[PDB]
């Protein structure tokens, strides 16, 4: 097992199935060896991926839960549901310590800042809102999108937050001054998912795309935007140019992310497959028939060689990597 | 005069001028007295001229004179020498721009160029899809000093439709001789292409206002500005018309007073031989994507031509108004197959037939009204395919639920009904909570 | 019937000559410049 | 000034038409060339930025392509001026007036879009921090033409009003102050190397 | 972005249309208070420089003269008075005749 090169394999490890509704998203706990998944039955079930044993359900949401996230310490879980509410969970006690209102429609994303003192969320009211962890007050609103904003994700340092909306555009914002750094629009259809480039991949991205080394030394933040036109595009936030376009998915791309080692791209779509991409050569090695229905999301563990993929068939699967 | 310009050292001599004019005059008479008639009538006029004239004529026993142009040297030369068997590039197969040369095409393009060079108004008459718009646009490519503007006439068309175009593409300027209308640009002649001139309805007294308006602009070189009752003179403006035959439903015959200024050229439907040549070239270029399928170009073209012929005669405007079939359908037929073959790196012969059959249904069956016609199309598609493509898997290519979609794959591939139903049901669930 | 007339020209040509006049035509030229710059090409004349 | 004296002349009445005609041409010459000299100057020190810098294309891709579109049409306009360099013909150019106004506007838009490039360029030479953006663009753009750089050394040095160069203007021989005092470099600096 | 006085001085310094070869005079016709006139301390001193917040420094050409036309100096500080040569125009200079 190469410590930065493992990829998932067709033989699944565990097939966890307790949800009564399609699984929306699946995430890994940064510290503990435990798994958290959110579904459309207003439940957030927590699983252990080493033994595949269900532990507990985090209920309290009225309607379907759309996104969940963890802070850096793993002590807080931020969940957003379609009931216009954002709930903050004390993970040690497994209770809802704060409920956040203010969105005028369905909330489809949520994330905790790397500093851990602020929460960013995006909803169907065409706004991206920011909240305080301590007080639960809305402090900033990022307007400018013309349609439903589906996902919002911050960069490594938390200074920039990216958002993808139904307006077929991907916008990068500056948290400090709320300005739109760039408007990345090349997808011909609605963009579903976004993902940033980890620090271990800037050199690989620069040498793979043929981009010359910059005098500053920083190649610039790189963004991925999977959309429903069955294409995956990698962008240069600094320059606003689409570095490459990945083709090969048979349906709408629902999730995309980098390998922890920054060597491959993992992406799941509605074609019932999970695909591993080589951005070095702009081609796909392995296609995994993950589920019997649409694949809603995927996540890649930072250290352990495990991949989790949610699906509409109400099944959460854990993949060994070899 | 152009010949003398090209030959400054050797001006054209009288005996060459005498020969050239005499051949041209006979060539001019045939195209001026029978250009608005069928091919049979054109041949009949040529026979009558041959029986009475003394000008030297082509010696071909059966080729009509209309197939011979007049060379600048002063000798008859067949039109067949200017229609070479070209090879279209694969990426421009059945494109709107590309025109396959044909005997009728070159004759009309030269005739269209002659009238257009004089800025003389002209009207192309023929059934829809026969090539009236194409031939004119092809001729305008030989005249870089002209800009074409497309106007579509309807039953409610009235002269202000021409007026609003004038403000957009021309400007009114004050001159000492009066108000003169000219295009905003300089040096190019504006050509107003009126696609359906004969639909504008007559009043109860049998007069079309726009036709009289066009007649006024061409005979008197201008019109009247109704805002200030000021005469306006047209400059660098040309009129070109297109229309279906007046006997077609909804069409009205044009006024005789309008017809004197406007020669009419008849563009009939291409014959089976012409259609085979035109779409055989398209098929050969299109089928170069799959080298293993290049041997099927001829049977594919014959099948496309044959089924188009049977469909055209079976369904006519008598039953339903929209039962109009033209080469446009076959152009869409080639486009449909070419798009379905671009992403595929290989395909068996049965797969090509399935795509060929799929496009036939989407073009000739979607507009049929009752089930009897649809069943007729289904049966005859199989018979045509079997007749031109023997010894192939019938069931593999003629599976009745012929469904093609790019929903379940990155490319346009056949999709089974059951998987398609499941996917649409899953999509509908998302469609409910989104839209 | 005028509803169909505008539709008839729009279908075949993709543009209605008698739609944008006066300020509307002047206004249209603004985002036409703005739209062209966004997609990359630079155009200045009203005809292009 | 000469024609204005004709305006007060009592005999101007028999030459109202022609003298007034020259005023229309003379004033239009002034209007055409007042923007021309500026537009020419901007293009001179903007092309040096976009040609002498290799990293500007990757760091500033969107507006670099815009400059080449501006540059080529400026070259196209200047080329046909070279074809007919008569003052009346270039004045009688179809749309010569508006063509320079968009040139002034487009070059201005490009110039305002270089702010972050010049700020980073100041790190290479520390003394560039005491030079305005307009002057710094002139300094970097006109590096090849060192003749016009003599007016900027006073803003970067305490007493170096101007430098002393060889006939080829390729090797720095010394420096000069505002009073004419000169310092002869022991080892002259070559710009070619 | 340059102000009114800076733009006038910068054009003279640039001398695109031969400004330096002329006699340029800048007259400040109005009231003088330390809010704006103290910004000319370096201009009116031996430095002869107009220092801007952006770090740009504009040397005063030898052919330009800074002029003030004022009716009173009840608000001007000692720094402004000491940096300029005073020419007193009593009302008796311009008689009724
Ligand atoms: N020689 C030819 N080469 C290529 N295409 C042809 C040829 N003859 C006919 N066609 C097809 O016939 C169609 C003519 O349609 P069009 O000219 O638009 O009809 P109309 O002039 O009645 O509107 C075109 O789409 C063209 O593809």
């Amino acid at each position: 097992r190469d410590p930065k090169e493992w990829i998932p394999r067709p033989p699944e490890k565990y097939a966890l199935s307790g949800h009564r509704s399609p699984v929306t998203r699946v995430i890994f706990h940064p510290v503990f060896s435990v798994m958290v998944s959110a579904s459309e039955d207003a439940t957030i079930k927590v699983w252990d991926y080493e033994t595949g044993d269900f532990e507990r359900t985090l209920k309290g949401h009225t309607d379907s839960v759309q996104d969940i996230s963890f802070d850096h310490s793993g002590k807080l879980l931020a969940s957003c549901s379609a009931d216009m509410t954002i709930k903050l969970w004390d993970f040690q006690g497994f209770e809802c310590i704060r409920t956040m209102h203010g969105h005028d429609h369905n909330v489809s994303s949520v994330a905790i800042m790397p500093n851990g003192d602020h929460i960013v969320s995006a909803s169907r009211d065409k706004t991206i809102k920011m909240w305080e962890v301590q007080t639960g007050y809305c402090v900033k609103t990022f307007t400018g999108h013309r349609e439903w904003v589906r996902m919002v994700r911050p960069n490594q340092d938390g200074t920039l937050i990216a958002s993808c909306s139904n307006d077929q555009t991907v916008r990068v914002w500056v948290v400090a001054t709320k300005e739109c750094k760039a408007e990345l629009r090349e997808h011909e259809h609605v963009v579903e998912c976004i993902s940033w480039a980890p620090e271990s991949s800037y050199s690989s991205i620069s040498e793979a795309t043929g981009s010359e080394t910059k005098k500053s030394g920083k190649p610039g933040p790189f963004l991925l935007s999977g959309s429903r036109d069955k294409t995956i595009k990698m962008w240069d936030v600094s320059t606003g140019m689409c570095l490459m376009t990945l083709v090969g998915h048979d349906n709408w791309v629902r999730g995309v992310l980098f390998h922890s080692g920054g060597k491959f791209i993992l992406s799941c779509a509605d074609d019932k497959t999970l695909r591993v991409w080589d951005y070095k050569n702009k081609r796909c090695m392995k296609t995994l028939n993950a589920h019997e229905h649409f694949v809603t999301s995927l996540d890649f563990h930072k250290t352990a060689p495990y991949v989790v993929t949610g699906s509409v068939d109400q099944t959460v699967k854990v993949w060994e990597c070899r | 005069a152009q010949y003398n310009a090209n030959h400054p050292d050797f001006p054209m001599q009288i005996e060459q001028l005498e020969r050239y004019i005499q051949r041209y005059l006979v060539y001019a008479i045939l195209w001026s007295l029978s250009g608005d008639s069928r091919l049979k009538m054109r041949a009949e006029l040529g026979e009558y001229i041959r029986r009475i004239t003394t000008v030297p004529l082509p010696t071909a026993p059966n080729i009509p004179i209309i197939d011979y142009e007049v060379s600048i040297s002063g000798e008859w030369s067949p039109w067949q020498a200017k229609v070479p068997q070209i090879e279209v590039e694969t990426h421009k197969v059945a494109a709107p721009d590309v025109v396959v040369p044909t005997l009728d095409t070159v004759r009309h393009e030269a005739l269209l160029y002659t009238w257009l060079a004089e800025h003389k108004p002209l009207v192309l008459c023929g059934p829809p899809g026969s090539g009236k718009t194409m031939t004119l646009f092809s001729a305008l490519r030989a005249l870089p000093d002209m800009e074409v503007v497309g106007l579509n006439f309807s039953s409610a068309t009235t002269p202000e439709l021409l007026l609003k175009t004038f403000d957009h593409y021309c400007e009114y300027r004050r001159t000492p001789n009066g108000v003169v209308l000219a295009p905003v640009q300089l040096g190019k002649w504006l050509v107003l292409f009126c696609d359906e001139i004969n639909l504008p309805d007559m009043d109860k007294y049998g007069t079309q206002r726009v036709i009289s308006f066009i007649r006024q602009m061409v005979e008197h070189g201008g019109f009247y500005r109704t805002s200030d009752q000021t005469w306006v003179k047209l400059e660098r403006i040309q009129f070109v018309g297109a229309c279906n035959p007046p006997t077609d439903p909804g069409r009205k015959p044009l006024s005789h007073r309008f017809l004197r200024h406007v020669p009419v050229v008849y563009v009939d439907y291409p014959g089976p031989a012409s259609l085979t040549q035109i779409y055989g070239t398209f098929n050969r270029a299109m089928l170069r994507l799959i080298p293993s399928l290049r041997t099927y170009a001829e049977p594919l073209t014959a099948a496309m031509v044959e089924f188009y012929t049977m469909s055209q005669e079976r369904f006519t405007q008598d039953t339903q108004p929209h039962y109009i079939y033209s080469p446009r359908e076959m152009t869409r037929w080639v486009r449909g197959i070419f798009e379905a073959l671009r992403p595929l790196e290989t395909l068996p012969v049965e797969g090509l037939i399935r795509i060929w059959a799929h496009e036939a249904l989407r073009l000739f069956q979607d507009r049929l009204v009752e089930d009897e016609e649809r069943r007729w199309t289904d049966e005859n598609i199989d018979t045509v395919a079997l007749k031109h493509f023997p010894n192939i898997d019938r069931e593999k290519a003629m599976s009745r639920p012929i469904l093609y979609s790019n929903w379940l794959s990155k490319d346009y591939i056949p999709v089974d009904q059951e998987e398609l139903r499941d996917y649409v049901k899953a999509r509908l669930k998302v469609f409910y909570e989104e839209e | 019937s005028g509803f169909l007339e505008r539709m008839n020209t729009l279908l075949a040509n993709g543009e209605v000559p008698g739609l944008f006049e006066g300020d509307e035509y002047a206004t249209l030229m603004t985002q036409c410049k703005e739209g062209a710059q966004k997609e990359g090409l630079m155009l200045d004349s009203h005809e292009e | 000034n000469s024609v204005s004296a004709m305006k007060l002349s009592p005999y101007y009445k028999v030459f109202e038409e022609d003298a007034l005609s020259w005023e229309d041409k003379l004033n239009r010459i002034m209007a055409l060339f007042d923007v021309w000299i500026d537009v020419q100057r901007r293009w001179v020190y903007l092309e040096g930025i976009f040609t002498g810098s290799a990293d500007i294309k990757h760091l500033l891709p969107v507006e670099t392509q815009r400059f080449q579109s501006i540059s080529t049409e400026f070259l196209a306009l200047m080329k046909k001026v070279s074809k007919s360099p008569l003052v009346m013909d270039v004045l009688n150019i179809q749309g010569v007036q508006r063509s320079l106004e968009r040139l002034a506007d487009l070059l201005g838009k490009i110039q305002k879009a270089l702010g972050e490039y010049l700020e980073r360029e100041r790190s290479s030479f520390p003394r560039f921090y005491f030079v305005g953006d307009e002057d710094l663009l002139e300094i970097i753009g006109n590096s090849k033409n060192v003749a016009k750089l003599q007016k900027h050394f006073k803003k970067m040095f305490a007493g170096v009003s101007s430098i002393i160069l060889n006939e080829d203007n390729s090797v720095v021989l010394g420096i000069s102050s505002r009073e004419g005092e000169e310092v002869m470099f022991k080892t002259p600096v070559s710009i070619t190397e | 972005t340059d102000g009114l006085f800076t733009h006038v001085l910068r054009k003279i310094i640039d001398s695109v249309r031969g400004e330096l070869q002329k006699r340029q005079w800048i007259v400040f016709d109005g009231d003088v208070d330390p809010e704006w006139v103290e910004n000319l301390n370096s201009v009116l001193d031996d430095n002869k420089l107009l220092t801007l917040p952006n770090g740009e420094r504009l040397s005063l050409p030898p052919n330009v003269r800074i002029m003030f036309e004022v009716q009173d100096l009840k608000y001007a500080t000692l720094a402004t008075v000491s940096r300029c040569g005073m020419v007193w125009f009593s009302e008796d200079v311009l008689s009724t005749d």
